[PDB]
């Protein structure tokens, strides 16, 4: 449950599912993620929140809204600013999906949202640039679908 | 930062931020590296991201920064225009109109945006006072087509009363500035926030309804309208 | 195929665009010409129905067929914001009670869409006019409006009506239908008969009444037209807001496209 | 979020039973008020039908709005579909729409916390629950 | 008049070479207390010049195949064209000239590619340069000579760039062109236009007709 | 005529019957046509009512 | 797609389908700026059956009721081919456009028509 | 094309021929989704002209004479002068746009219309 009366009666989302949240900047995608990691803190599924090529102060705002409305207990928050290097911030989302990954393979379940995919691709992008390896369509490498 | 760790609040003027991105992007092609999408160097979002995350509020002091911005081809999608919003916290537009009206601060009110304007933040009462101000002066650029188009006569009673209070909120959202005393041959003026959420309120609940526009023209406060309106 | 085709449809969109908005005050000040047209009729028609009025009460004897137990109006311009089709779907609705009924329909076509109307659906008519001026005159009204007279004097027809838009306000026009046929202490003095002047004043309101209609539905094109080419402007600035996104899109992707030519070959060279 | 082009592949298979039947009313609504909302200021005189259409697509997309950091429970949200499905916001102002539900939710938790408590375990909807909501309902509807 | 050649058959090091040599021409006058103007009739084929030595050199390329520096190219000529004070040209002349400022003014031109200002090497000279001058090929056709789109043309210095005379009569020649630019698509209904727009409508075309001159015939 | 108010409803051409009856003929004239039909003709409705949803669509 | 192949009737009625969806997509732009009630009495005839055409290609799969709820159909080739057939004759010009979306077979849009 | 160096009424006639096609090119699109009807009195007039002056240009060559059949066609500068003049006036607002096509000086044009 999303506790959103539109997304869970017309989006349902089931647990093992993957589902994108897409749009234009500032309309909201942080807010909807974040409000359906609040809704589990009674449900029994822990929560990972990834935060890539975010700003600082972003990052702490959301940590403090999420211990203000009693969820930062069950969250587990993975930090790649937007100041840092490329490589962490294309590893972020593999380390927060192998520590959600945890409960998956111990009987238990997990929520994981990944707070812009979009700048993971940005960040591999410059480091297959710098290796030197051709790039193909909007300059990503060729292997951004297997990413 | 230097100013900043004294313990104080400054502010950092960058003359054009467009040009500090197209300066990486003559670097990195000097280097040899090999460009990114629209010709741009591979590392235009983590340059950006060293400057632009020093500038904070830390618990010692806080560096604002305020950066004139160039659009490339008037296109918003380009990659220097779109990495760039995605750290500011406000938009100023500066309109060639207006100023032709005769408001010299010249900032247009319906094009300029914050974040900060949402009700979890600066609280209800000047969120309220700032919609309503933009409510109103949005009404009155659709009216001012009909008025154009059809006539003054066309309009309701209700929506000519409204042209009354947009016309008096536009003229009231100007102000003589202490480096302008030359140009306005008036002394400057510094509004509280408190001072600019009363008077614009009230002019939206029509408490000045009796007094002329021109009495809300450059005078700072809302008691200065009153008094100019009694000479 | 590229940036260079876009571009010339945006710029073919723009000049559209600014003849709609040119347009749109052109029909403007034309509804202002046909208002003042409109109240310059007013008073032969009420004073003439105050007249006919008293002229019956005070010669009771004579009980003339008007006053005891479709004429249709249509531009002949393009541009109007469905005008025709508002009223052309009321004539079907008044004329379905009728033609349930079993009781026949003669027709009056003042403009060329309703023309159009009954040719492409091959409908019957009596009498028909049009390229009647932007500015009507009542004398070649006179003409299509004798057939439907003699008519009902005839027997031909047992009611007559108007079908035209009313001016409700420059954003509304009311399509309507008004039956035209059928319709004090002192006595005037009568020259040469009053029989004689009550047919010739019945007449003189049939006709009148028949000229305020035409010149209101005139004011109700410009006004519909008006509606028309602001949704034309509006609707155009859609439509250039969307390609030059296509065009931004296809900008960038030729870019990109040429660098990793400039690249490869230098990688080879 | 918007209904013509958002979907869940995998989602109708997890629903709670109560979601997955007040649900089947609320996007067919959205779509007919999507065929519909740019006309509707000149609808008024159009046919009695198509204005039932456009009532209840102006009431439907009025109650989807919902605010930050307030998160309704199966059982919340459960009153909420009822009331828009069933027939109860046709008296309802769209100003009031949220409203309406606002003060039905306060309602609820005072005059059946057990219904509540019940819809909340396993969100499952039986005869007995269909009633007890038209009741309490109907109820609110003459007491507040 | 000093001109400086460097045509089509000569050396791309020439050609990369002549604005800098006509600067330095140039620059004797403004540096001695005098005023001098300058033309660079292609900097877009100095920029080609440029190109053809740096990629043969085997630089690293950029946007449109252009050198990593092809902003400092242009940006190192046209910082030169300036105005100096007394107290710069009383220590250059070490005394002989004294009390007067001297300058150098630029006219640099470039060509565009189908109305393409986005370009590369047109995107680095307009954010260089002071003001720009855009001549139209859809004005150019319709009878209007000088060609000067004078609705995007712009000048920074503007008016502290004028005689007393030209700066009180030009500012309502500004007034009158801007509504007619605004008021074009109604001469076809000027019948059908309000007595107070239909004044302002014919103002705007006269106004507009006195802008065409003829070549050859510079006014005083 | 009224002792007060005095009203002249004055014509704008004559009215002569050859004119009359001349004008009402030309009516006829271009109201003749090559499908008179029966008289009964119906069922149109449904294309006028294609067309207002059409015209609901552009505005 | 070939007369030697599937038939002349079948490719007739392919080929008249296609014929008038073409028509339909020139007429878009100024259908777009200027709407339908300008064009002429024919163009408006087919801009009327091109939309028919469209919403009875639509047809709800036996993979999808989970999706939707409706139930799915299979159509034969030969109610596909007298479907289409009538309504390039112009022998369904008095249904409205709704009755043709998601209705298998040509009589469900007769039935559908009915509501 | 100078007036110093082509005469004032050559360079006169070349810039009005001139003038007329740039203003057509401009009201072409407004032709193709309003009308021609929704033109000025002086615009129709000017279209109708340009229109001839761009058929007027066309010429028989011999060079193309097995790729048209047509005889081939010699016009001097004084013709071609006078031709584009008469038309901008005036002197052949009469004749149809489909007589300037393919046929040399204006007095084939004012045969050409005859048949
Ligand atoms: N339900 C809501 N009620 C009120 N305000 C909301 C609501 N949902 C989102 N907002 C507001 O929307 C704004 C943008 O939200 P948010 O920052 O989460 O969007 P985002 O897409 O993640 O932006 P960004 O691209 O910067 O990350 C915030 O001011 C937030 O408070
Ligand atoms: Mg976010």
């Amino acid at each position: 449950q999303t506790g959103y009366k539109s997304v869970d009666a017309m989006i349902p989302v089931g647990r093992g599912q993957r589902e994108l949240i897409i749009g234009d900047r500032q309309i909201g995608k942080t807010a909807l993620a974040v409000d359906a990691i609040i809704n589990q803190k009674d449900s029994g599924i822990k929560c990972v929140y990834v935060a890539i090529g975010q700003k600082q102060s972003t990052i702490a705002n959301v940590v403090r809204k999420l211990e203000e409305n009693g969820a930062l207990a069950n969250t587990i928050v993975v930090a790649a600013s937007a100041s840092e290097s490329a490589a962490l911030q294309y590893l972020a989302p593999y380390s927060g999906c192998t520590m959600g990954e945890y409960f998956r393979d111990r009987g238990e379940d997990a929520l994981i949202v990944y707070d812009d995919l979009s700048k993971q691709a940005v960040a591999y992008r410059q480091i297959s640039l710098l290796l030197r390896r051709p790039p193909g369509r909007e300059a990503y490498p060729g292997d951004v679908f297997y990413l | 930062e230097k100013f900043r760790d004294e313990g104080r609040d400054v502010l950092l003027f960058i003359d054009n931020i467009y040009r500090y991105t197209l300066a990486g992007t003559e670097v990195s092609a000097l280097l040899g590296r090999m460009p990114s999408a629209v010709g741009y160097q591979p590392t235009l979002a983590e340059e950006m991201g060293v400057l632009q995350e020093r500038i904070t509020s830390t618990k010692k002091g806080s560096i604002t920064s305020i950066q004139a911005v160039y659009v490339p081809a008037d296109d918003l999608t380009d990659p220097s225009p779109a990495t760039t919003f995605a750290h500011l916290d406000a938009t100023v537009v500066l309109s060639r109109d207006i100023a032709s009206l005769g408001i010299y601060p010249a900032v247009d009110p319906l094009d300029s945006t914050s974040r900060q304007l949402d009700p979890l933040v600066i609280g209800q009462d000047h969120y309220d006072t700032a919609r309503g101000v933009q409510y109103v002066l949005q009404r009155y650029k659709e009216l001012k087509d009909i008025i154009a188009i059809l006539g003054m006569d066309e309009l309701s009673e209700a929506d000519k009363l409204l042209v009354a209070r947009a016309r008096k909120i536009q003229r009231f959202l100007s102000q003589p500035f202490f480096v302008a005393e030359v140009f306005t041959g008036s002394p400057g003026k510094y509004v509280s926030l408190k001072d600019t959420i009363a008077g614009f309120k009230g002019i939206l609940n029509g408490d000045y309804d009796h007094l002329p526009e021109q009495a809300f023209y450059m005078v700072g406060g809302i008691e200065e309208a009153v008094e100019k309106a009694k000479k | 195929a590229g940036a260079k085709e876009i571009r010339s449809k945006i710029a073919s969109i723009k000049s559209t665009q600014k003849i709609t908005n040119a347009m749109e005050k052109v029909a403007v000040s034309k509804m202002r010409k046909a208002q003042m047209r409109m109240a310059a009729g007013r008073p032969y028609a009420e004073r003439i129905r105050q007249v006919i009025g008293h002229l019956a009460n005070a010669n009771p004897e004579y009980r003339h067929p008007f006053m005891v137990e479709y004429i249709v109006v249509s531009s002949d311009r393009g541009l109007c914001g469905g005008l025709n089709i508002n009223l052309f779907k009321s004539l079907v609705k008044d004329m379905s009670g009728y033609r349930e009924q079993g009781a026949e329909i003669d027709l009056c076509v003042i403009g060329s869409k309703g023309a159009s109307f009954f040719r492409s659906f091959g409908g019957n008519v009596v009498a028909a006019i049009s390229h009647l001026g932007e500015e009507p005159s009542i004398n070649d009204l006179i003409g299509s409006v004798k057939v439907m007279l003699d008519a009902y004097l005839e027997g031909r027809i047992d009611r007559l009506f108007v079908v035209s838009n009313k001016f409700v306000n420059t954003m509304t026009q009311k399509p309507t239908v008004e039956q035209l046929i059928p319709l004090h202490h002192w006595d005037y003095l009568y020259e040469p008969d009053a029989k004689s002047l009550l047919d010739g004043l019945l007449v003189r309101y049939v006709e009148s009444q028949v000229y305020q209609a035409v010149v209101e539905n005139n004011a109700c094109e410009q006004a519909a037209r008006m509606i028309a080419m602001k949704n034309a402007t509006d609707n155009a600035g859609e439509l250039i807001s969307d390609l030059q996104l296509i065009y931004n899109k296809a900008r960038q992707a030729a870019i990109t496209q040429e660098i990793s030519e400039i690249v490869g070959g230098a990688a080879a060279v | 979020v918007n209904a013509g082009i958002s979907v869940s592949r995998v989602g109708g298979a997890a629903q709670t039973k109560i979601i997955k039947k007040l649900s089947g009313g609320i996007r067919t609504a959205l779509a007919q008020y999507r065929e519909l909302a740019a006309f509707a200021q000149f609808a008024s005189d159009l046919d009695e039908a198509t204005r039932k259409q456009l009532e209840h697509g102006q009431r439907v997309t009025e109650l989807m709005k919902q605010k930050q950091y307030a998160p309704m429970s199966i059982a919340e949200m459960s009153l909420s579909l009822y009331a828009a499905e069933r027939g109860f916001l046709q008296d309802v102002e769209i100003a009031k729409v949220g409203s309406f539900e606002q003060a039905l939710i306060s309602y609820f938790q005072r005059e059946h916390a057990a219904l509540l408590a019940k819809i909340n375990e396993k969100g499952d909807f039986n005869d007995e629950i269909d009633a007890g909501i038209k009741a309490g309902i109907e109820k609110f509807k003459a007491t507040q | 008049t000093i001109v400086v050649a460097a045509s089509a058959s000569e050396s791309a090091a020439l050609q990369y070479l002549a604005p800098y040599s006509g600067c330095t021409m140039g620059e004797y006058f403004r540096d001695r207390g005098e005023d001098a103007l300058i033309v660079y009739d292609d900097l877009s084929k100095q920029a080609v010049a440029y190109r053809q030595i740096s990629l043969l050199l085997r630089r690293p390329p950029g946007r449109e195949a252009y050198p990593g520096d092809v902003f400092y190219l242009h940006s190192r000529l046209l910082e030169r064209a300036s105005r100096v004070s007394e107290e710069y040209v009383e220590k250059f002349t070490n005394g002989a000239v004294t009390g007067k400022t001297g300058s150098l003014t630029a006219l640099p031109i470039i060509e565009t590619q189908a109305g393409d200002v986005s370009a590369f090497v047109p995107t680095n000279v307009i954010s260089i340069t002071d003001g720009q001058i855009f001549l139209e090929s859809a004005m150019f056709n319709s009878g209007i000579r000088p060609a000067v789109n004078a609705g995007i043309s712009v000048s920074r210095v503007g008016g502290a760039a004028q005689t007393k005379i030209i700066k009180k009569l030009s500012g309502g020649i500004r007034t009158a062109l801007a509504q007619y630019r605004e008021l074009a698509a109604f001469a076809q209904f000027a019948s059908d236009l309000d007595e107070a727009t239909r004044k302002q409508l014919e103002h705007g075309q006269r106004v507009t007709e006195l802008m065409k001159q003829k070549q050859y015939a510079p006014m005083s | 005529v009224q002792p007060n108010m005095v009203k002249v409803l004055a014509d704008t051409v004559v009215r002569a019957g050859d004119l009359d009856e001349a004008a009402a003929q030309e009516a006829l004239k271009a109201a003749e046509k090559a499908l008179q039909g029966k008289g009964a003709e119906f069922d149109y409705s449904a294309a006028a009512a294609r067309l207002a949803e059409a015209a609901a669509q552009l505005r």
